[PDB]
């Protein structure tokens, strides 16, 4: 019992951390899902930037 | 019992016999790679008491057994304790009588001929087996864990292989075998706890102190700071009970005995760490592949399952690898039982079904057929 | 015992899960951060070709 | 699927192969002249992996492939590694089957005849290909460049080809084909690289030179005052990215090796250079020929991109030139592109449409009709 | 010892250096080119026991030492390490202190530049050499052969060289160098013996293997038919005395190593062997040059010493080779001192005597004069 209680409270306290740490990287996934779209935003810009400098030029 | 002829997958290695039946995700039974021989005289008359016990009866009797390994750093020298094992594990234990089923087997790429040679000759002539294919690991692992491309570090009870794969290819110039395993990591524990007052000398100790480091020891990734608190206070040290009622803490020995991963002189051994020959295999492939392996640094086999080993080894090979590149580690559950895994999931295959050795080719040829159809 | 058993293998599949999630998001958090760097690199590229442009402009 | 049944275009050299459809003015896409094929053995099955890589795909899984190129110096060698070239870039990327659109190809003008019998031959037999017509390079580089004189120094991987033309025509005694190419400036890279102590001798390492190359090298209009201060100091190192996160600075080397267009003898060949066959292939025209060509030199194919070559080819050119006579480079963005641009504008022109050797003409003659029908 | 102020003469690779004085036909001693290291704790006082040991030192001593040596392909990136062997030969074997004789050293060709200019400094620096030479290999192996013209085939430790030399001319676009050498045999004879069950991975084990390979590997004239009685029956095998008084014995192994010469693709190198080198070295050179080439393929260095390499090599050349043309291959007993041999040769000759660096011209330049008066 003991040996499942404390496998139970470091399953429980690692699926606390687990599921913390699966908030936080998809917390990340999300933060970056944000990082993605202005970064990739800001390339088809840069891209368009770009063409138009090469346009001018 | 089974209900399908699947093939039957057995990873015999050095400590344990992983198995089960190909397609499912874990082996339906663990034995022990043992057989177990009474050392004392016999008093009492009508007793039964048997002269050999096999897997976990020798496990289960070892209170007077001296027990043998029949694999010594992954390579079968006793056979017929080898058919011991086999015969028990297939036929009490797993319910699954080969002569009705094909078998894969496991073993390291560099695994002396002789292993890959013998179990093939003694599942076709003993167990008569319609099929054989004997695996290795490396492969084994890559599947398991889900990729075709990385290096696989097989840090198991044996013999570590460290080979790395690019696209499902070999690239055998770059492997790099160390004699440095689980077993010897024991060892050295063995002796450290001798030096602390617990002395270990017999077989009923010896499996006892595998248990202890099983569930007590860690990696630390930073050796030399863990070891100055942990030689200072009782604060990281951690119980555990001996089958006795006596009880035995352990301190620094916790970690110095993984430690020898990344210092293998502490056995003996002319070597700078699995780290270093991780890091090797990567910069020893061609310079397009040497970005695919950094981030795909593969763990593998048992003693995967020292708390921090996974985090240690990125650290390590980050140290050692040039900027820019990613290193990164996968260490999935499937830790140390990854190479049944692999067996299960590469016995299944349908792209595997043409890799089989069958009971006609094997008798044409005799069992050294298996260094042409198998690796 | 059981209760704590399953309390546990229920801690530990539910940890398994997240740990899971975790692995996948984590998976994702790198995937984004090599789409995040390979576009941010893109987008610095774009901009160092756009500089480039420009002075070529 | 098309609009209209306009020709495919393709330029096929010893480095590069461009291609796209007729009328446009850029290939759909760009491949290296290459057929892969794995150099180690599989372990893994169910990988997928081909027994050969064509084009992109060859160069994409290289990290196990050697790599062969089927063209040397301006010619085919290996029709077969072409052919799977072809089908890829005009069937699999193009997404146009030849056997329902004519197809333009080129050679120069002093490119050996087997080479343009072959191309012929290939694309009539083997893909069904309604027409041909074998395009001289140098007029593709003319229609491209806008140009009807000039002298069409195509600087290739394969070969110089240095052709006067005027109004045009061409002056075929003036033109001085030479064997000195873009492909020696690789390997010659690679030994100074070693020289430096980063040594290159393997396909990936190939690879990765001519990637340092087409980014970090240039010629330099007055190398004696360039290579003063870059032999001297760190400040005129360029550093370059290795796949594997290494970095390589390259010095004076950085513009020696494309030096060799002007110096031949740094690889071991007997030649006046680039700029000395300019100037013949001017000299040896009429002189109401050259005052026209002196006035035109036509700057094409792809090493053109080095900055300081055009300067540099107007520099030497001036300096072996008569006094008071105008002497110019014409170098367009159109550059490597050039020939590919100018196929687009033959293949479209009304005019053109009589210049095709149909399949009915080509099975009653055979292959070696291309020297009947297009030169 | 010496009656007058010879040139001192070392030929330092990646295995062993070889030294003595200018005049002679012999070097005077031979060592390893290693600086051994301690792998132990010492556990008793009084023992003597050095912090490094050098050249015969740590091969005597290496049952506990690490053994390292200082030279990679052929390049010295471990200065300390060859200052510590160059004093060890001068000063004790050779019985001179350089201060009162000029030395000639060696490297390839195409060696890395830091080699030659790293030598150069140290004897200038650290053993006051009043003079310094760094040799061609190629030329000293052509002087110990009796040639003026042919294809040196080193075919070293470190790398196979490839050379073409004409009447004492370089003919540098066409060095084929290979990474193809000595100690990758050594791998690779080790890898193979651990399939017949024989471990080798430690330094002394390392050592015992390269020692196997001297003594019992060879080439033969058909690999096929060598292996197929090979590969069948213990008539073939051939056993070596472990230094413990076991013995392993070798079988197919004893040639399969030594063919890696021929197929490259045993170690992973991307190449085609050393016959097929040999001859694109003649082929990349003019016609009125090769003649002689085929005539003059000579044989120096080291793995020359195989039975059988020097009438397989003019079989495989033969067999590429056009019709009409003799093609021979020198192959003299001054195998594996010829290079060293060529150094005494080369600094006895008078026509040598205006080619050294003085210390003077050194002091005022700096080491990197090395690269305006050697070669």
């Amino acid at each position: 019992l003991d040996k499942y209680s404390e496998a139970l409270k470091d399953a429980q306290e690692k699926l606390e951390l687990a599921e913390k740490k699966a908030t936080d990287a998809e917390a990340d996934v999300a933060s970056l899902n944000r990082r993605i779209q202005l970064v990739e935003e800001e390339l088809d810009r840069a891209q368009e930037r770009l063409a138009t400098a090469l346009q001018k030029l | 019992d089974e209900d399908e002829t699947t093939a039957l997958v057995c990873d015999n290695g050095s400590g344990l016999v992983k198995a089960g039946f190909a397609g499912d995700d874990a082996p339906r039974a663990v034995f022990p790679s043992i057989v177990g021989r009474p050392r004392h005289q016999g008093v009492m008359v009508g007793m039964g008491q048997k002269d050999s016990y096999v897997g976990d009866e020798a496990q289960s009797k070892r209170g007077i057994l001296t027990l043998k390994y029949p694999i010594e750093h992954g390579i079968i020298t006793n056979w017929d304790d080898m058919e011991k094992i086999w015969h028990h594990t297939f036929y009490n234990e797993l319910r699954v009588a080969p002569e009705e089923h094909p078998t894969l087997l496991t073993e390291a790429p560099l695994n002396p001929k002789a292993n890959r040679e013998k179990m093939t000759q003694i599942m076709f002539e003993t167990f008569n087996v319609p099929a054989m294919y004997v695996a290795i690991q490396a492969v084994l692992s890559l599947y398991a864990s889900g990729r075709t491309t990385g290096i696989v570090l097989d840090s198991g009870d044996g013999v570590t292989h460290n080979v790395p794969i690019y696209e499902g290819y070999a690239l055998p110039h770059a492997i790099m075998r160390l004699d440095l395993a689980g077993r010897d990591l024991t060892d050295y524990l063995m002796k450290i706890l001798t030096e602390r007052g617990y002395s270990f000398v017999t077989t009923a100790e010896r499996e006892i102190v595998r248990d202890i480091k099983e569930k007590l020891c860690y990696v630390a990734l930073d050796f030399e700071n863990e070891m100055a608190t942990a030689a200072s206070s009782s604060s990281l040290e951690k119980s555990y009970e001996l089958p006795d009622g006596q009880v035995i803490t352990i301190g620094n020995e916790r970690f110095r005995c993984p430690e020898t991963l990344f210092q293998p002189s502490f056995i003996g051994m002319e070597s700078a760490g699995i780290h270093e020959t991780t890091y090797n295999s990567i910069m020893k492939c061609d310079i397009d592949i040497r970005k695919d392996l950094y981030a795909n640094n593969v763990m593998s086999g048992g003693t995967t399952m020292y708390p921090g080993i996974a985090d240690r080894m990125q650290k390590e090979i980050t140290a050692l690898a040039p900027s820019t590149m990613k290193i990164k580690i996968i260490a999935p559950p499937e830790r140390k039982y990854s190479v049944w895994i692999g067996g299960s999931i590469l016995a299944s295959l349908s792209t595997f079904q043409q890799m089989w050795i069958t009971k006609q080719e094997y008798d044409e040829a005799g069992p050294s057929i298996v260094h042409r159809k198998c690796f």
